[PDB]
RNA sequence: GGGAGCCCGCCCCCGGAGCCCCGCGGACGCUACGCCGCGACGAGUAGGAGGGCCGCUGCGGUGAGCCUUGAAGCCUAGGGC
RNA sequence: GGUAAGAAGCCCGGCUCGCUGGCGUGAGCCGGGCGUGGAAUGGAGUGCCUAGUGGGCCACUUUUGGUAAGCAGAACUGGCG
RNA sequence: GGUAUAGGGGCGAAAGACUAAUCGAACCAUCUAGUAGCUGGUUCCCUCCGAAGUUUCCCUCAGGAUAGCUGGCGCUCUCGC
RNA sequence: GACGUCGGCUACCCACCCGACCCGUCUUGAAACACGGACCAAGGAGUCUAACACGUGCGCGAGUCGGGGGCUCGCACGAAAGCCGCCGUGGCGCAAUGAAGGUGAAGGCCGGCGCGCUCGCCGGCCGAGGUGGGAUCCCGAGGCCUCUCCAGUCCGCCGAGGGCGCACCACCGGCCCGUCUCGCCCGCCGCGCCGGGGAGGUGGAGCACGAGCGCACGUGUUAGGACCCGAAAGAUGGUGAACU
RNA sequence: CUAAGGCUAAAUACCGGCACGAGACCGAUAGUCAACAAGUACCGUAAGGGAAAGUUGAAAAGAACUUUGAAGAGAGAGUUCAAGAGGGCGUGAAACCGUUAAGAGGUAAACGGGUGGGGUCCGCGCAGUCCGCCCGGUUCAACCCGGCGGCGGGUCCGGCCGUGUCGGCGGGUCCCCCGACCGGCGACCGGCCGCCGCCGGGCGCAUUUCCACCGCGGCGGUGCGCCGCGACCGGCUCCGGGAC
């Protein structure tokens, strides 16, 4: 029942929510896990990069951003043939390719 | 046997902060010294101010501050700001002022002392003025906060102009039958 | 401890946006102001005949 | 905290702070919303005026990055750029006018809002209001359309 | 400062004038969230608010705390607030 | 049961009007001169959060239906609640 | 004695009779802490303020919403200065 | 008055006088021939999450934030704490108005050019308007004096009167967007079913030199079991012809 | 982009299973139904339903032996700090019951206000006249010498320190030098002065401090219990007069 101008809203508690409740008490925990997995995967990988392959300038569709520059999937075959390295070579090398990327520009 | 109605017989005014913080305990300490000994009602009034809450000592924009020191008049005075005074990013020419608040932002504090102003807190002030001569007290705007607009008449009222609570405003939020004249009647 | 937190002059160094906080008043010993010349100049003589 | 809620204090009282005449029942009013417009209808219409009905055009697979367009008055347009660079303004005897790049702080749109100081300025945005070119060219700038 | 009055000079400082006011320093009264002085009032269900140095349990600090020369608990025709 | 018992009022001087008019109105702007406007009592104004209640009853006076009712139903005031 | 018919089903020389002391829809478990505008109950003290059964709307008449009555939080000012 | 005498308001028992019907609840009305109630011990009913609204406290402040992730530890104390070109991707606020195509918040004074045409175009200046009420602050004639008459800078209190006028209220104007009416001119890469501008009404949750963000607490409203207990019913899946 | 073919770990979930760590959680009517021979006893033909139940003692040292009784049960004796812990045995409350002591009893019992009587012990006393200051009837303060420590002060005396400005541009924000003024700020020292305190020496007795008494002499709160009287005031109910 309303009362003296509050705000009308509809919370979406109808269902059995308190049966599918995610708790996050595993948070810490798994933050350490995944932490432990990345230092082992360093020690692994000795003189490679922690961070892995080699990742592509890319820019952003959707105008709402349009100036935004991040790392992209892989480097395109395009960009590998231009630079003179082999696509499969690169794989072992450590430079991301992926074959679905576009060159417009 | 007396017919006297105790409706209102105890005042709702404040008589001490409710902070807990010493500071403004302590002023509100020295400012009741002030106040019940001198004659002067602006001791009683930077009281009573200190006694307010949050709500009621709005923070005092720097533009408004310059723009209330440049009437003719309060030339050489010391400006007394019970709340906060902040700094204004659309205004440049900034003249140098002397400022007396509780706390000051610092990017204003950093504008007053370039510009070659002075900042004095509350001890400070009394000390220099007990009595607060040569002062211009100012506040900032009252009725500033976005939830007076939602007080006064309610919605749906004919020369109402009240903003109603509403989740998001949208198109299929609001605007139909009530404030449509295609639907039902509007107000 | 200088270098974690900074003066009032200048920042931490250590910390990207820091500054200690300011003084609400500086004079904090309200018992040497109350009694400084100053105010007591302009004091009423007070009134402890009560009757 | 229980110990500073309400519920201590009506320890003993019978009602609990819900009156006797009418106990505390389940839903008298009816769950959430109900009766939006039977006996809640006064409510419903001096609270949360155009509630019921649509009004409109539907637009189905809409997207908020197509109509992105942040907009900047000229209240607030040299805090874009740093202050020395109004510093180096109004002198120098050669009418530098710096250019002061709206998208790159993050505007789309350039609004004439406020009042612009004397100083030339080349303000570059994608979209420009009239009111705002008409405050730039009084003030000696120019606007530059980007894409 | 000058001119003078119903011969000139002092007419002095509280480390001491001694006090019903002493502006030279100031409680036995100052846990200033304290203390003190005047007036007016005190009904109450539903209901609201405030204060609890009222009570139970566990936690962070603190009583150089208590305790086999006797803890909690229980009983009491004892002394009490 | 509404009003009026003055400063938010009177007396002048000058401007504006795309309204109205033969000149004139009428309204709005600015400058100046004049203060206790009947009795008695009160300190006033304003903004939000807002529980409970929405079964009533009785009494002087007026009064509807009914023969009458510790009957049913109204008006002012006061009580119980 | 064996066997067949198992619950909106069986069976009934028909009584809504029988179907494991229950039959106008058996028993066990789960949904399920099903819903109730309806009963009942609702836990320490003191202090201050303190009500209504009335307005209009609702398939409304044992209930809600809305004004009204009420409490709290304040704020703007005047002064036995 | 002091070796069987004192004081013990309160609590043990008894007597007297007055008052005095059993508690809780529904109710206009309860001691009721209204309902629950032999007695005692233990348990026992307004909680938690989420979304809001208001008020209060704190931090920063046209900004605010830690959500998530990463860097330090083998976790006693720690699943804590510190830090981040992540400091802001992103949320809220700083801009609103239209269904939308879209548009999108400032003016005034002075000199000049067009016929000052309440209109357009060139330069300079002031730069959030005005009236009334406005706590406070400034000037303040003059008065009060001081052991004698005058002159007299100083410490003062009152101070008629005159002003700048915070916050806030009422009103008048001004500006933004949608819409209606009357109208005159501007621009060109494409001279068009182009775009822009004025005045007068009106609608908006708007501007008119800002006040928000995060955390905590209190109250109220809801969704959830939702202050506790309570149905007659409905559905799903299994077990019964040992009685009949 | 290339469907009507296929493979693939990683970041993901885990109230079951194995083994661990932790708690601002409950502490035997609580926490899982289950702390114990718990899905056990038991119930229903069956699907299924489903409990109650911890504590002697440090150590059984678990009461040898005599005696009454058929025995259960006692009376002695013994172990134990404790059986006033005796095999469902720690602490052992209330309802309820038996017994001892006191009091009372024809308007059911019980309750509130006011007293009185009797008991329980409590605090006095073998007078309680409670004291605490000033005054009368064995050494040192007074005054000097030496040492030590402390406080305050100015010529800022000299050096550090320290805030605002000016200067060397000497190294937007951050550092050094001399010179000057100001706030000389409780931010520190070396000398100087004044004062105070302590120790050690003089100071031998009209001073000094102790212990006790006869003064109830001056002051203050008080009296062990029961009381009585006087004067002043305030608030009341009255009485006797005279005079207009």
């Amino acid at each position: 029942a309303p009362s003296r101008n509050g705000m009308i809203l509809k919370p979406h508690f109808h269902k059995d929510w308190q049966r599918r409740v995610a708790t996050w008490f595993n948070q810490p925990a798994r933050k350490i896990r995944r932490r432990k997995a990345r230092q082992a995967r360093a020690r692994r990988i000795a003189p490679r990069p922690a961070s892995g392959p080699l990742r592509p300038i890319v820019r952003c569709p959707t105008v709402r951003y349009h100036t935004k520059v991040r790392a992209g999937r892989g480097f395109s075959l395009e960009e590998l043939r231009v630079a003179g390295i082999h696509k499969k070579v690169a794989r072992t090398i450590g430079i991301s390719v992926d074959p679905r990327r576009r060159n417009k520009s | 046997g007396v017919d006297i109605r105790h409706n209102k017989d105890r005042k709702v005014r404040r008589k001490e902060p409710k902070s807990q913080d010493i500071y403004l305990r302590l002023l509100v300490k020295l400012y009741r010294f002030l106040a019940r000994r001198t004659n002067s009602t602006f001791n009683q009034v930077v009281l009573k101010r200190l006694f307010m809450s949050r709500t009621n000592r709005p923070p005092l924009s720097l533009s408004r501050m310059i723009r209330k020191m440049k009437l003719p008049g309060r030339e050489g005075k010391t400006a007394v700001v019970v709340g906060t005074i902040t700094d204004d990013v659309r205004v440049q020419e900034v003249p140098k002022l002397k400022v007396c608040a509780l706390r000051v932002s610092s990017r204003a504090r950093s504008r007053i002392l370039k510009a070659g102003g002075k900042i004095l807190t509350f001890d400070q002030l009394a000390l220099d003025s007990p009595k607060g001569c040569g002062t211009v007290l100012l506040s900032g705007p009252r009725k500033g906060r976005e939830v007076y607009r939602h007080f006064g008449k309610a919605p749906g009222t004919p020369h109402s102009h009240t903003k109603p609570y509403v989740r998001s405003k949208g198109r299929k939020f609001e605007r139909a039958r009530g404030r449509r004249a295609s639907r039902g009647y509007k107000n | 401890l200088d270098d974690l937190y900074g003066t009032w002059r200048k920042a931490a160094s250590l910390k990207s946006n820091y500054n200690l906080p300011m003084h609400k008043m500086l004079n904090t010993d309200l018992s040497r102001i109350l009694k400084s010349p100053e105010i007591q100049r302009a004091l009423r003589a007070p009134r402890k005949k009560i009757h | 905290p229980s110990r500073l809620r309400k519920t201590r204090k009506l320890r003993g009282h019978v009602s609990h702070g819900h009156g006797r005449i009418g106990k505390h029942r389940k839903h008298p009013g009816g769950r959430g919303n109900a009766g939006g417009m039977h006996h809640h209808r006064i409510n419903f219409d001096k609270y949360h005026p155009g509630y019921f009905g649509k009004v409109g055009m539907r637009h189905y697979h809409l997207k908020r990055n197509q109509s992105f367009c942040p907009t900047v008055n000229l209240d607030k347009l040299w805090t874009l750029v740093s202050e020395q660079t109004r510093v180096n303004a109004a002198k120098n005897k050669t009418g530098a006018a710096p250019i002061i790049d709206v998208v790159r702080s993050g505007y789309y749109k350039v609004l004439g809002k406020g009042k612009l100081p004397k100083q030339p300025v080349i303000v570059k945005a994608k979209f420009f209001s009239r009111r705002a070119e008409e405050k730039i060219k009084g003030v000696g700038g120019a606007c530059v359309l980007v894409a």
